[PDB]
């Protein structure tokens, strides 16, 4: 991939190899902000186009007794 | 243990993340990252509701019952003990469901097949996300979304449904009904006419596709296809799940009164409302 | 102890690396969201 | 019938719904064990039959007869050894049991993994009256009632290298659906390529499964106007492996 | 994005194909024509029907039955053709009242709906009969007849044989739009709850999934349609690349997978399972429980 | 020797030492960022 | 005790430490969530009564 | 009696021991649900009896 | 005999250990259990 | 076939001798975990 | 009397033990499950009563 | 009668055990669940009042 | 009564067997259950009156 | 006359053994109806 | 009267039993709940008020 | 005719057999009448 | 016949041991209603 | 065709002893297991 | 001339025959007509 | 009226019979159950007021 | 009125007898059932109140 | 259509003719059962 | 259109109208019998 | 000529069917 380049252990300094771990790393942490970007892009998203609604959506009757 | 054919089809290869970290098969199932994290979802999903069973005092499962945050909480994360335990659930699902999918995509690269059983399933996510992130937050509360459980969910339908009166007066959902009619009778009438042909009379040679063709233009003047039938029933699914979540959608976000005071429009048009008899006088 | 270094004999350490950002990025969010439902740590 | 019960609460409705608890087990008992007319006896890694075979029973042998007489039984073992690849270019990756196996070569031409073709039968596929199911649109009168001509359009590869152009078309016959392409490289020869894994252009046709390189080695029809099952297995499973195995 | 084949790229025609002579009397067939806005998604031939005697008598009853519908709305209408748009969807042609029990009600009180539940009774009888004769003289099994009998099943119940067992007609649906689907939330209130009917369950159960069916099985033959997935008939008698990674695609997913030949007895079984057991829950309904949440409270599954 | 990925024992070494010299930094932040928390709203 | 080593024989080590650290993980979150959901082992809403915060 | 060892001549023992451990862990989990929903035996609520937790 | 391959030797060499297992997990949970009847009797 | 990992007997050894390490030290940490929560808020 | 063993020469062990240890525990399962249903011989229920230890 | 033994003959051994295994089972859950539901054969209600078991 | 026997020429011995014994198990059932639904031969209810059960 | 297969002496001995399974159902059915009169009597 | 036995020439005996044992089967079940469901000709309730069975 | 693949001998033979169970049924569903007209007249 | 492919003989071995089991089930049987009635009969 | 599994009948005597063993002592503990329940809380 | 198959030979012994049984139908049906007049006549 | 034998060259005869016996059976049976509606010809409800059965 | 036979050369005669057997039984149905459901016409109405059989 | 204008056009004229006759029935006036009722004094 | 030769269809239209017209007999002697017992004229 | 049989034919059912309309007025009329 892209971002989930191979390291060269047998030529390669321990700061190359240090900065590789970290790009590995941050590569992850990247993915794991795709679930909840997309999570919360729905949840805030739905949240304000619920704002500009016609305000009887805010006070329907619970489902729940 | 392995199909007569599986061998030639097990190679490294397809993954998304991982590489080949996670790359083998445990049984019959092929485990990728989603794999570990739709295992890691699934069971702490399931353990959850078990939780839940044994704070709610009761272990019959047909009475189990996660239940969202009260309305007035709004969107805030609610604690635990109240409604927030349905909280960590809807995640802990929709992980679950989405990894799953993700899964899916994998297994459809390292077989080298076409991507659209993930995309399908994506729909069945899409309406799943309908009803306990996209409406409930369009209408301002957790409360809104329905409980995790087995007949209590039903309560949830049938007190939704009746807030709008009847709610097969809701046009969306006349289409997302008539469309999972559809295909039902689409399901029957292909599972028939393949089994017809393949299971032909005693006697009889296996029929062929062109035995298909004839006996649907016989019994209906119309013949899809084999690959036009596919192509429909998964149209046919999907419109239909499309369809129902944009009903629910539109119910008490855009439409907020009786379904069937909506079909009035068409009554009360100004050159044939004030004509007497008929139905609506 | 000082033996641990065998792990990268058993997992590959290009691919753990990612593996571990995800663990580690969605473990950060899950404890910020954890402190959402007291007010009392509400930071936001 | 309302409130009437056999004994404690069990009414005619409670019979009614463990009836058909016991006829839906059934029914997945019978569902299950025709779907195991394929693929059984289970194997393991190293080819042998494998010691556990689930809680359902192979179903006893049933016949398909075709329209030239050869009665096709399912499960079989000579069924089962008809479409039973050989000499496969695998080799496993670890001891253990569910790990996935090495092509030990170019896995394209030795057709294992996304590339892997099945021994169906050498013939052409038939439909009702005999003739062959998919034939070149030279061979018929037909035409190209709507859509995009492909007709003499240039074959842009993957790699975005031109490989040859469109000279005709192999159409289903019964099903009045177009199949392949024939393609005819620069080299002379020509190809057939699955109308599935193509794209026409309003220009051009371009195939993104396979690079130019890998146009010369797509596997040959022995008659040039007759397709046979084998080959048309083999031909899909070549560029729909290309996906995984093109460029890398 | 590569194709997905959910469209064709080229739409190929020739001469109509007038259908495979087996012992049909081929005289009784029409023409054939070409639609080209079918054949994008399937085939473009309209065509040729077959018109015996068991099409023709299923058509002018289901006409009359249409018609005898269409007619007492417009007596609803006072013959006014603007009440009768204005009003469609709102007419109904309504069972008998319950004081006639399965008697032969007046025909302003229900006899018009008795007449129109006869033509529809002969009609979709003769249908079915057709359905059966089609597949006969064609050499095939007889599968469709079987799975059409389950939606009879289910329609039958509703109209004839639980109003048989009621004691009267006027339990019996009427024929309108929004009618009817009154009749079906009344249905429902009347009898406490129709969700807590448990074969109203099954019956959701098998209709959500023939939709989950139809869309597995929907996309996983378009996922191999690169390997001559959707000749299926050609698959079950020689096995392909196109069975085997459709096999493994859910073996690997679900742990389990089907056959060519076996999905669609998945396939027929899940559909039929709809009304199957809609029928018998429908049955059940006023019959042998007339309240199901209370049932459903003294059988567990439902809070005391 | 056993090297499931393909590493040598050297370069395992090598790749962890490495590793904890990063992992020893990451918890060190970690908990200065606890002491500013501990400090502000301690959860005890 | 001596021969627990022989576990290594039988299960790949890759598919033993995948499994275990997912249920590690699965096991550590299911009890502290349990905890958080009882209201006197919440570490957080006890340490809003003990110092008092919001206490709501 | 002494024979028992003779079971891993016919259960394969990858396969035992993950439905061992599923089992083991399914059925510890439950057990402890079970005393959790029960008061008497919840010692959580036990301890905050005992201690006045609140 | 040995549907799974395993030899008599090594299937004893299995069960030793596998009983090795089996004993120190039932000790624990015989103390476990005795621990839980003297705090909180279920009898 | 009492080898299905492949590895040998002197491969086992050593990788269980570095798991029990790592176990041993998980233990003590729990333990540790366990003596302080039991002496803030004693759940007996 | 002593000829039972040849119910093996029909069934395969493998097939049987599994099918016989999944009985077996659903069985004992569903058998505690009545006792638990029922509160005269819930020990759960009698243990508290008899300890006296919430009865709530 | 002595010709009964060529019922397997006709049915396989292994087929009949399984179905005959089911069947017996069934029945067997099905009549004591038939006591159970009649409080006057319920062993257990019946115990109850016998020794005084509250319940 | 001397050609009843080649009825098995006409059916499977095994179809018949199968169809039978289904037949056989669901009438006798269906019979018990008649009685049972009639108090005056629900053989359990009459146990209970002649000998002075409890039937709560 | 041969949709099975048996040899018309198959059929006998499958006759004969039939009849004897179902002589002996009647007897037992026949004595559990005169065990239900005396108990207790329907007509 | 004797040409009855050309039936058989036309009609398949497979299928003619099967018919003829599911229709004789049904008609006699829906006699017998007829006369059931007539109380003048229900032979249990008729013998419940001959022999005075308690019929609770 | 031959619609069945019967033989003109294997047909007379079959409804012989066929007639005589036939025969059979009528005399006990008269006799059974017959019980029915004495103990409970319909007419 | 011999669908199932067994031998006369073997039916007999079969056959002998079914009756054993299904001799010593109904033995059990039997002592389970004579118990039953005599602690709570039902006739 | 009196072989399905392919045992011996040597096997099926030695495999059916050890299957015994194994039921003797299950019966054993449920036997236990009744009389403790029986003097606890008596059924009959 | 034949539109199913059967000879014009074929169509008198089928013709013959249906009408044999017709012939029965109809006179049980008069007989029972005759009863149910004498017994209870709607007429 | 000597010629009304060529139907069976015009008809199926196996078609024929099935429908003619389907037909011959509902006709029946709607005949016999409009009579049981009306009490006038009931001959269950008739029997009963003769010998004396209910007569309720 | 003599030519009329040519109309069996065009219409398959198959057809046109199943369409004159179905209208005609139709329509024979029809008539009926208007003279039953008619008072002064229902012949069993009128047998009861010319014999006095129920009137009920 | 030589042999299958036939057919339509016999429905019209049946449906027309079943439907009018009955629609007599309906109105007391132009029903021939009821004045036949009041004449014979059924 | 029928497939049906000129004398073959002479005795088909004999045969038809020879049941049609025994049908017709029937219907009209039914008639009258009903005319004698419950006029509706 | 198939069109000469429908004339004749068709004419003769209009023929009586006038002859019933009038029928009907000289026993119940409405004009
Ligand atoms: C397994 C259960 C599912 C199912 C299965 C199923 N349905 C089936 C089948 C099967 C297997 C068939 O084989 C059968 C069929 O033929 O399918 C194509 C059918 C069928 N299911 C149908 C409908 C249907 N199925 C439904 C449901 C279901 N079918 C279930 C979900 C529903 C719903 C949900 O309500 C409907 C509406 C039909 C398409 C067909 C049966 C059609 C039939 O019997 O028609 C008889 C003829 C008529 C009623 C005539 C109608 C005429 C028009 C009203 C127009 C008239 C006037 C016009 C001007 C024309 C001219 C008239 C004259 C002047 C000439
Ligand atoms: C008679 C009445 C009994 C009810 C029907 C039971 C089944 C009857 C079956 C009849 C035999 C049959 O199956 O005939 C069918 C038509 O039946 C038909 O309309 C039947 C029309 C009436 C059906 C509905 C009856 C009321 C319900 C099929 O005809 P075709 O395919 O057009 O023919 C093609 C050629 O071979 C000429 O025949
Ligand atoms: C509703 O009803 C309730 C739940 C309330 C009550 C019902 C309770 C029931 C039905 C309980 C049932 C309980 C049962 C059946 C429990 C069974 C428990 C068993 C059999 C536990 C066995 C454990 C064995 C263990 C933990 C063995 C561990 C072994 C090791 C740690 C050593 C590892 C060595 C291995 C895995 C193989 C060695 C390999 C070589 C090469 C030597
Ligand atoms: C609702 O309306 C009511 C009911 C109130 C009033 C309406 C009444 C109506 C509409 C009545 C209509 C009645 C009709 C049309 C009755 C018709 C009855 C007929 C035609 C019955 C015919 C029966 C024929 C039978 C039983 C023939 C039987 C033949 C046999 C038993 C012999 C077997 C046949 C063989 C062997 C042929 C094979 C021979 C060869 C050589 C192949």
């Amino acid at each position: 991939s892209m971002f989930d380049k191979p390291f060269d252990y047998e030529n390669g300094s321990k700061f190359a190899m240090g900065i590789w771990i970290g790009r590995q790393m941050a590569y992850g942490a990247f993915l794991g902000s795709i679930p909840f970007l997309f999570g919360l892009g729905l949840v805030l998203g739905s949240y304000g186009l619920g704002l500009m609604l016609p305000e009887r959506a805010h006070q329907a009757p619970s489902p729940y007794t | 243990a392995l199909l007569s054919f599986e061998r030639k089809y097990r190679v490294p290869g397809g993954t998304l993340i991982g590489g080949s970290l996670f790359d083998f098969w445990v049984g019959p199932f092929y485990v990728g990252f989603f794999g570990v994290t739709t295992i890691f979802f699934a069971t702490l999903g399931f353990l959850l509701i078990l939780w839940g069973a044994a704070m709610q005092g009761t272990w019959n499962p047909q009475l189990i019952s996660i239940f969202p945050p009260p309305v007035e909480n709004g969107l805030n994360v609610a604690a635990l003990d109240k409604g927030g335990l349905w909280q960590v659930i809807t995640v802990c699902a929709t992980g679950a469901f989405c990894s799953w999918a993700l899964r899916e995509v994998e297994i459809c690269r390292k077989l080298g097949i076409g991507f659209h059983i993930p995309v399908a399933f994506s729909m069945a996510i899409f309406a799943y996300l309908v009803l306990v992130v996209i409406r409930p937050m369009m209408m301002g509360s957790w409360g809104y979304a329905f409980p995790y459980g087995i007949w209590t969910h039903l309560d949830w339908v049938s007190n939704t449904g009746y807030t709008y009166g009847n709610f097969h007066y809701n046009p969306f959902h006349m289409l997302g009904i008539s469309l999972f009619f559809t295909t039902a009778w689409a399901l029957a009438m292909h599972g028939a006419l393949v089994l017809s042909a393949a299971n032909p009379v005693k006697g009889k040679t296996m029929r062929t596709p062109d035995h298909e063709d004839t006996y649907f233009r016989d019994l209906m003047g119309y013949s899809v296809g084999t690959l036009g039938i596919h192509r429909l029933g998964l149209l046919l699914a999907l419109n239909a799940v499309f369809w129902s979540a944009m009903c629910m959608l539109v119910s008490g976000t855009i439409y907020f009164d009786l379904w069937s005071d909506w079909w009035y429009w068409w009554v009360n048009m100004p050159f044939w409302v004030d004509m007497a008899g008929g139905i609506n006088g | 102890m000082s033996k641990f270094y065998k792990i990268w004999l058993v997992f590959d350490p290009r691919r753990v690396f990612v593996a571990q950002g995800v663990f580690l990025f969605l473990l950060a969010v899950l404890i910020h969201l954890i402190l959402l439902s007291t007010p009392a740590f509400n930071w936001l | 019938m309302v409130g009437v019960n056999f004994f404690g609460d069990f009414d005619l409705a409670s019979l009614a719904i463990w009836s058909f608890w016991a006829f839906l087990a059934y029914l997945i008992y019978y569902l299950q064990t025709e779907n195991m007319r394929e693929g059984y006896p289970l194997e393991n890694d190293d080819g042998l039959p494998s010691a556990n075979q689930g809680p359902f029973p192979v179903p006893s042998p049933k016949t398909f007869e075709l329209a030239d007489g050869r009665k096709i039984v399912v499960p079989s073992v000579e069924n089962e050894e008809a479409h039973r690849r050989t000499d496969l270019a695998l080799e496993r990756t670890s001891v253990n049991e569910g790990y996935p196996f090495r092509p030990t070569g170019n896995p394209m031409l030795d057709g294992v993994g996304p590339a892997s073709w099945v021994p169906r039968r050498d013939e052409p596929e038939v439909d009702a009256h005999g003739h062959n199911k998919i034939q070149p649109m030279r061979k018929t009168e037909m035409t190209v009632s709507a859509g995009r001509d492909p007709r003499g359009m240039p074959v842009q590869a993957g790699d975005t290298e031109v490989v040859g152009k469109i000279v005709d078309m192999w159409v289903d016959i019964p099903e009045q659906l177009v199949r392949y392409l024939e393609v005819e490289l620069n080299s002379g020869k020509k190809k057939l390529l699955p109308m599935t894994m193509l794209k026409i252009w309003s220009d051009r046709v371009r195939v993104n499964a396979i690079t130019s390189d890998l146009f010369d080695t797509i596997p040959d029809i022995k008659s040039p106007d007759v397709v046979t099952k084998l080959e048309e297995d083999k031909i899909s499973a070549y560029v729909a492996g290309g996906y995984m195995y093109a460029k890398g | 994005a590569e194709y997905q084949n959910f469209f064709n790229q080229v739409q190929v025609a020739g001469a109509p194909e007038m259908g495979l002579k087996e012992d049909v009397d081929t005289y009784e067939r029409t023409p054939a024509g070409m639609l080209s806005i079918l054949g994008w998604m399937g085939n473009a031939q309209i065509g040729p029907i077959y018109l015996g005697i068991a099409g023709t008598v299923s058509l002018v009853f289901g006409a009359a039955w249409f018609f005898t519908i269409g007619v007492w709305y417009w007596y609803q209408a006072g013959f006014d053709p603007f009440i009768f748009m204005r009003d469609l969807f709102f007419f109904s042609l309504e069972p008998p009242p319950a004081e006639y029990g399965l008697a032969l009600a007046p025909l302003k009180q229900g006899g018009v709906w008795q007449i129109a539940s006869l033509f529809m009774a002969i009609s979709v009888i003769a249908w079915w009969v057709r359905v059966y004769t089609r597949a006969d003289q064609l050499g095939m099994g007889k599968h469709m007849a079987w799975a059409f009998l389950s939606a009879i099943w289910l329609w039958s119940v509703l109209g004839f044989w639980r109003p048989i067992l009621m004691g009267s007609w006027s339990v019996g649906v009427p024929y309108g739009i929004f009618s009817h689907l009154d009749w079906t939330n009344q249905f429902s209130l009347d009898h406490g709850n129709l969700f807590y009917n448990p074969f109203h369950g099954l019956s959701i159960a098998a209709l959500y999934g023939s939709a989950l069916l139809f869309a597995m099985h929907g996309a996983t033959i378009l996922a191999v349609t690169r390997f001559g997935g959707e000749r299926e008939l050609e698959q079950i008698a020689d096995r392909g690349t196109a069975s085997e990674r459709a096999a493994l695609f859910w073996r690997w997913t679900m742990g389990f997978n089907a056959t060519m030949e076996g999905i669609h007895r998945w396939a027929i079984w899940m559909a039929v399972m709809v009304t199957l057991t809609g029928g018998i829950g429908i049955l059940l309904s006023g019959t042998v429980v007339d309240n199901w949440y209370v049932w459903a409270q003294v059988h567990g599954y439902a809070p005391v | 020797d056993l090297s499931f990925t393909g590493l040598t024992d050297e370069q395992a070494q090598e790749l962890h030492a490495v590793y904890m010299s990063g992992l020893s930094a990451f918890i060190a932040v970690a908990v200065l960022a606890h002491l500013a928390v501990m400090i502000w709203r301690p959860w005890f």
